[PDB]
RNA sequence: CGCUACUACCGAUUGGAUGGUUUAGUGAGGCCCUCGGAUCGGCCCCGCCGGGGUGCCCUGGCGGAGCGCUGA
RNA sequence: UGGUGACUCUAGAUAACCUCGGGCCGAUCGCACGCCGGCGGCGACGACCCAUUCGAACGUCUGCCCUAUCAACUUUCGAUGGUAGUCGCCGUGCCUACCAUGGUGACCACGGGUGACGGGGAAUCAGGGUUCGAUUCCGGAGAGGGAGCCUGAGAAACGGCUACCACAUCCAAGGAAGGCAGCAGGCGCGCAAAUU
RNA sequence: AAACUGCGAAUGGCUCAUUAAAUCAGUUAUGGUUCCUUUGGUCGCUCGUACUUGGAUAACUGUGGUAAUUCU
């Protein structure tokens, strides 16, 4: 092709948007922005699909530009805005705060928040470097940029942002030990303690993490998102806490909390 | 030896050889240092790499190659190009039809440092992907194995 | 309107190559910028992703670095002397980089006896031209003249160098890229570099 | 031939047949923006340059 | 062998119609280069009525008939 | 200063250059109104630069149908490598000049054929396989055939331009205008496929 | 309304002619590159008429040419 693509086939969206197939031919291309593309649940999505407060992408389109939606502090009017991982949304209309944070599926929870807790969000340092004549910047992310973090903060360590402001407020280092979340691969919306990192120099790291139930997996360290400090998260969990049920567990939960009623 | 054979002046870019020294200051030669580098992944630094005189751009511990991607080994076949030999990879491919493999070959050119001297024929060599250095070279030798029967 | 796709060559097996598409915009060549030793002229390209290139076709004046010293100067650029890659870039005074050229020496003659005090490719049998002997000798005091006696133990120049200087032309190599960047940098041969680059000039003439 | 002459001081044009070679010639030959005495297009044109 | 039908093959019937491939020559058009310079515009001269600056003609409106520069 | 497995990285310092086809350092627009000539809130738009996103491009390793009534092929009409450059967004015989004589092949090179776009997949199928995949998803290619460009971040774009080749429209004969392998629809082709 | 300016028109749709390590698939790399837009940062970090500078050109008015055009 010439120049970018500017949609995207319905069937060729990331599976975890959960769209279904007869609706339409084309998905909500997310628009360029702070998360992936893959990575991202646009705010038609989120304002239609799972929260039901709109029937149509006119509907969606109606709601932001009244400026109802603040997408990590700031009123966002582009309804295929990307909101990915840790990214808060606020609608002040409706008194209600979220979190845009995995399931154990691998999909986006609607996980409502406190007030209090939506005024800051976890983000991962993708990079640090010196420039401008010495100034020392962080990349996380959410593609934010930060000057002058503490000189302690590296790589792959989570950082606490507080959105009015926008400067780090708290750090956890990636140690063994610490909770974090996967976000990305199989495991992906895991929580569980890393347990050791296997360096593999030239190529990817994996990292191995221990469930609060004792189950054990591993990813690659691109796929880990350090939560908080010892096994205590820094932010509020979904109505899961990380912990994967296999089908049978799955299954027999189900079954239990329908023989409960009636 | 004779470093300058090509018709352009041959040096490493990184050297400045032209600092001035007074005369009654000199302790062997006036002033050449050697540019090398450590490549990663655990490979060790030739001792001719460090105390050699030859000048070649497309080494990787002398040179400007950074070595990023497949390590890979082959036996070396040819040695009649300069500063490049043709090794040869030898596997084993499955046709699962007849539950059963064969033998197939690929040739791959690759640059030879000047740094490994008494390099023959047959023994192995363990070669890191590098940017295309020529039309069909984009393998850096980086390591030597002498062949079992060779004294 | 060149092009520079590398699936119109043979394969290293030798067969032919059969091309499955047209020519692509990013495969494009442009004409060599034969850059000419002359008054400057500089002709702007637009190039991949809106960026410009500087195709100088005429260039008279680089920057050139005595390494040494560490003196770098505007020069006016005045010959070509040696090209290792063909001998017909010489004969047309083409300037590309690693190209060998004379340039002016005045500039670092000037550095050199300002910051020295001491004469550099001046004949012996003149005795100065006026208002330079001042900035050779000036009035200073104790400790200004102490710092350049001190300098001076270090103001020796080697025998190529000053006979160049004497010539009023020094040896260069040119170390930019003329075609792209629009300008003529290089340094000034020195130490074996110089010998080689001598070696193979008068081995050529 | 005809032609279109405008009188820019007060904006006003006027296109005029002008079907005598005599009147005509005096433009022959004549590139662009080159002024030319209009004389011969008649009495009332004596004087001026166009 | 005689018939009848069908099918390939050989072949100068010096057979008729398109498809391509290529020595030699020519070569549109674009792009680059070296020139070119129709025109257009600025600063001093038959633009010289007018300004917070008075017999300081020097303008912010008209070929200012200029081998005078200058940019496009 | 920080970073990488690994820089000729990042940052710093010095000597200077700093493209007339000359780069950044705002002569911009709305709303709300103010405060003992000055100080201002909320935005819109724009410009470098650095990240980010969306990519693109170019490389790595492995994998593709039939054919030997195709066994040798390539070789400065660059073929394989070296050195220097040119060009290019960049790595590179991409091209050029010198230098070396290389490189591929019965483990099937090279040549030829394909009623051959590749893949995800489809039909059938005890196990194994056989055949198919133009076709709605992903990647490629093309816009009658070639070639060349302009603009632009991005096109060698064809519902852009320029030319030639084939076909073809209007004409007052001077000129002018073309590209349904888009949606309908028509002709032709055919065993074979829908509403201007 | 028009017109100037900006942005898009390089997406989508169609088709499978070309194409036999080519395309493509998985796997890696760009430490060998470009990147409109989005998002974040930077944007008195330069020691050298401003309470806002200059000339145009559309639209519009008016005069036209050609048989003919989204010509001018």
């Amino acid at each position: 092709a010439r120049g970018p693509k500017k949609h995207l086939k319905r069937v060729a969206a990331p599976k975890h948007w959960m769209l279904d197939k007869l609706t339409g031919v084309f998905a909500p291309r997310p628009s360029t922005g702070p998360h992936k593309l893959r990575e991202c649940l646009p705010l038609i999505i989120f304002l239609r699909n799972r929260l039901k407060y709109a029937l149509t992408g006119d509907e969606v389109k109606k709601i932001c530009m009244q400026r109802f939606i603040k997408i990590d502090g700031k009123v966002r009017t582009d309804i295929t805005y990307p909101a990915g991982f840790m990214d808060v949304i606020s609608i002040d209309k409706t008194g209600e705060n979220f979190r845009l944070i995995y399931d154990t599926k691998g999909r986006f929870a609607v996980h409502r928040i406190t007030p209090e807790e939506a005024k800051y969000k976890l983000c991962k340092v993708r990079k640090i470097f010196v420039g401008t004549k010495g100034i020392p910047h962080l990349v996380t992310h959410d593609a934010r940029t930060i000057r002058y973090p503490d000189p302690l903060i590296k790589v792959n360590d989570t950082i606490q942002i507080d959105l009015e402001t926008g400067k780090i407020t708290d750090f956890i280092k990636f140690d063994t030990g610490n909770l974090c979340m996967v976000t990305g691969g199989a495991n992906l919306g895991r929580i569980g303690v890393i347990t050791n990192r296997e360096r593999h120099p030239g190529s990817f790291d994996v990292v191995h993490v221990k469930d609060a139930n004792g189950n054990s997996f591993a990813t690659r360290l691109s796929n880990i998102f350090v939560i908080g400090k010892g096994n205590k998260p820094w932010i509020s969990l979904p109505r899961g806490k990380g912990i994967r049920l296999t089908i049978a567990e799955e299954r027999d939960k189900r079954l239990a909390a329908k023989q409960s009623s009636g | 030896a004779d470093i300058q054979t090509e018709r352009a002046y041959q040096k490493q870019p990184t050297i400045f050889q032209n600092k001035k020294r007074v005369l009654l200051g000199e302790t062997g030669k006036e002033k050449l240092p050697r540019y090398y580098k450590n490549i990663g992944l655990g490979f060790k630094t030739p001792k001719e790499a460090i105390e050699g005189t030859y000048i070649d751009k497309k080494c990787p511990f002398t040179g400007n190659v950074s070595i990023r991607g497949r390590i890979l080994s082959g036996v070396v076949t040819k040695m009649k190009m300069q500063r490049t030999i043709v090794i040869r990879r030898d596997y084993l491919h499955y046709i699962r039809k007849y539950n059963r493999f064969e033998k197939r070959h690929k040739n791959m050119s690759v640059h030879l440092s000047p740094c490994f001297r008494d390099v023959q024929i047959g023994d192995i060599v363990t070669v890191g992907e590098c940017r295309p250095l020529s039309k069909t070279v984009r393998f850096n030798v980086l390591k030597v194995t002498k062949a079992a029967g060779t004294k | 309107g060149i092009s520079r796709d590398n699936w119109h060559k043979r394969r290293k097996t030798g067969g032919k190559r059969k091309p499955y598409h047209k020519k692509r915009k990013y495969e494009l060549g442009r004409p060599a910028a034969n850059t000419k030793i002359g008054p400057r002229r500089i002709h702007t390209v637009r190039v991949r992703g809106g960026n410009k290139k500087y195709r100088a076709l005429r260039l008279d004046v680089g920057n050139f670095s005595w390494g040494s010293e560490c003196c770098t100067r505007k020069t006016r650029i005045i010959d070509v002397v040696y090209n290792a890659s063909n001998n017909e870039l010489v004969r047309t005074k083409t300037l590309v980089k690693n190209c060998i050229v004379l340039i002016d020496s005045t500039p670092y003659r000037q550095w050199y006896e300002s910051h020295y005090a001491l004469p550099l490719g001046r004949k012996k049998g003149a005795k100065l031209t006026p208002e330079e002997e001042e900035i050779l000798n000036k009035k200073r005091s104790k400790k200004i003249q102490k710092k350049y006696d001190e300098r001076k133990k270090n103001a020796k120049i080697s025998s190529l160098l000053e006979e160049q200087f004497q010539q009023g032309k020094l040896l260069a190599c040119i170390a930019s890229r003329p075609g792209q960047c629009g300008r003529a940098d290089g340094y000034v041969l020195e130490g074996k570099e110089l010998e080689f680059y001598l070696r193979k000039i008068k081995a050529r003439k | 031939m005809k032609l279109n002459i405008s009188f820019p001081a007060t904006g006003c044009q006027k296109l005029i047949e002008v079907d005598d070679e005599r009147k005509l010639r005096t433009f022959y030959e004549k590139r662009m923006a080159t002024e030319v005495a209009a004389d011969a297009l008649g009495e009332e044109w004596k004087g001026y340059v166009v």
